Parts: C-alpha cells; structure tokens; sequence
C-alpha cells in the first residue's frame, strides 16, 4: 500500500536498473 | 517475451506465475498488487474458445520468482487461490475487452526481497503517463518467439503508440479500455509479449515519485513481435473502479 | 519441464 512500487533491492537502496533510464528518457 | 533480456533478480518484485496444478505448468502472468490480492488478464482463466474456465483448485500462484522452470527453494512463495473475480462485462467473445481478473490469496505472502506489490495509478499518474512515445516495462516467461522457452523471466521495454495506429494496425474492434505499444515497422528495435505473458503487467516508472505503477495487462496480438503488429493491453486505470469494488466488497 | 513443487502446496 504506502509503500507500493518501491523495490527492495532498487529504489528502496537507491540503486538503479540496467534499463530505467530507458523509460525516464522517454518521459518528455 | 520476444527480443527482450534477462531480468535483473529484484527487478519486478511484484511478478507473478499463475501455475496450473495437474499437469504442472505454467499457465500466465499476473501481478501483486497487495498482501492478499493477485492482478491478472481474464482470459488467463475463462477463455471459452479454448474450452478453459479455471477455478480457485485448479490453480496456484507462485511469487518472488526469477527461473522459470525451477522450484526456488528460500526465495519464492507458493500460494493457494481463495476466490477468483472476473470484470462482468469482459467480453471474451469478440475483443477481449475489459480483460481483468482479481484473485484473492488464502493467506497473505510475506513481502521480501523479492516479493513487494506494484502500485495502481490514479487518474493523475495515468494522464501525465499515458501518452504515446512514453515507454513502459513487460515482464514475463512466455515464448522468446512466435514460433523457445527462457531459463529466467524476461524483460522489455516498448513504447506506448498513437491510439489511430493501433486501430489502423488491425482489423479487431479496440475500445477505449485498451491501449497499445510496440516499435513501428520503421523504428528498427522490436519486441513484444507472446504465449505465456498474458496477464503480466505492464509498468512504468513514475518521474514525479520514483514508483512504478502498473498501467496494463498484457492481453492480445495478432502472432508475437511481427511488424506492424502491436502488443494490446488492459487500460487498468480505467477499470480500477471495478477493482477497487472488488477489493473493498471482498476484501 | 518443470520441477516438481512440495507436495504440501498440493494438498
Ligand atoms: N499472441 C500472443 C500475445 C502477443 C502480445 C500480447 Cl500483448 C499478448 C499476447 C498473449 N495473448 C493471447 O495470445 C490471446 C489469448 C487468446 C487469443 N490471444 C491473442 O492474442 C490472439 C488475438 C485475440 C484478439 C482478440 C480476440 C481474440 C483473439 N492472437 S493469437 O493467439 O496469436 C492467434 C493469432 C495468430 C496470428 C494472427 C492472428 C491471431
Ligand atoms: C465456467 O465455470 C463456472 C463454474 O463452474 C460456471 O458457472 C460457468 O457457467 C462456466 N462457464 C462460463 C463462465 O462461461
Ligand atoms: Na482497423
Ligand atoms: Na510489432
């Protein structure tokens, strides 16, 4: 719920996915 | 998943396989979507052309997964289904309009490293990230092509199209509960969901709060991954009302 | 194909 879509090994560590940058650069 | 890679472990923590119990197989996608409830496409489980109308027994859901095939002991959750709920105007006769599915764990899962729900979008999110060009996230374990199988779940990123497009890529009637993504014949890059993905999620990553949301439902294409075809999937947002009377009815 | 799950999720 509260604390939904935040992954435990990514954004909940600050750590990033090899392709997110993919979908954010996409975001204009 | 056609053309598409490897997922990174923890990479779609909300994943998951719908799995048939006698024989063992893997039947569909599907998502987390909280403690106790499990997003997936309609036609995962009543398809009548197919002579497929699964209920609660015949199924098993399996989350925190990475390899498709193998049992993974200490990572992944095995659980039991208590009610399944099908959109009642899904319409598996023509269109596969209103493609959604609700199902209701008998217990809760514990959430892990590996295992933690995707969210919904509100009306706000699904305007502001809805649009064509905007490029969302598909997950699954389905076919690597038409016409094989992967050893772990696979992973695409495709691009939202122009809702004319679609309707002018196909002769099936698209509704409004529907949207559409893949790369353009001209667009070089490729990839697609194919048999197996149905009912995975497609996400996206919201840029004003850094969460991911699940926008679709990976519900049809004409083959897998052919030019100048699209993936279809389920408009969740225009739908929520419906799960969200599911959920406070049932829940 | 697959491999065989624990018998108590069958149960
Ligand atoms: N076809 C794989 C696929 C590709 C992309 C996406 Cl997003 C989902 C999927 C998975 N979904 C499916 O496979 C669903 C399940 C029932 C029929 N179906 C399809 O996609 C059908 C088309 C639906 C459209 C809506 C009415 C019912 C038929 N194509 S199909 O299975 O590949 C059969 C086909 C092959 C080649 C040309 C045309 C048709
Ligand atoms: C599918 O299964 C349910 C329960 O067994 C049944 O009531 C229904 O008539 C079947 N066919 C459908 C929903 O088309
Ligand atoms: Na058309
Ligand atoms: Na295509």
């Amino acid at each position: 719920e509260a604390d939904c879509g935040l992954r435990p090994l990514f954004e909940k560590k600050s750590l990033e996915d090899k392709t997110e940058r993919e979908l954010l650069e996409s975001y204009i | 998943i056609v053309e598409g890679s490897d997922a990174e472990i923890g990479m779609s923590p909300w994943q998951v396989m719908l799995f048939r119990k006698s024989p063992q197989e893997l039947l569909c996608g599907a998502s987390l979507i909280s403690d106790r409830w499990v997003l997936t496409a309609a036609h995962c489980l009543l398809y009548p052309p197919w002579d497929k109308n699964f209920t609660e027994n015949d199924l098993l859901v399996r989350i925190g997964k990475h390899s498709r095939t193998r049992y993974e002991r200490n990572i992944e959750k095995i659980s039991m289904l208590e009610k399944i709920y099908i959109h009642p105007r899904y319409n598996w006769r023509e269109n596969l309009d209103r493609d959604i599915a609700l199902m209701k764990l008998k217990k809760p899962v514990a959430f892990s490293d590996y295992i933690h729900p995707v969210c919904l979008p509100d009306r706000e999110t699904a305007a502001s990230l809805l649009q064509a060009g905007y490029k969302g996230r598909v997950t699954g374990w389905g076919n690597l092509k038409e016409t094989g199988q992967p050893s772990v779940l696979q992973v695409v990123n495709l691009p939202i199209v122009e809702r004319p497009v679609c309707k002018d890529s196909t002769r099936i009637r698209i509704t409004d509960n529907m949207f559409c993504a893949g790369y353009k014949p001209d667009e070089g890059k490729r990839g697609d969901a194919c048999e197996g993905d149905s009912g995975g999620p497609f996400v996206m990553k919201s840029p004003f709060n850094n969460r991911w949301y699940q926008m679709g439902i990976v519900s049809w294409g004409e083959g897998c991954d052919r030019d100048g075809k699209y993936g279809f999937y389920t408009h969740v947002f225009r739908l929520k009302k419906w799960i969200q009377k599911v959920i406070d009815q049932f829940g | 194909d697959f491999e065989e799950i624990p018998e108590e999720y069958l149960q």
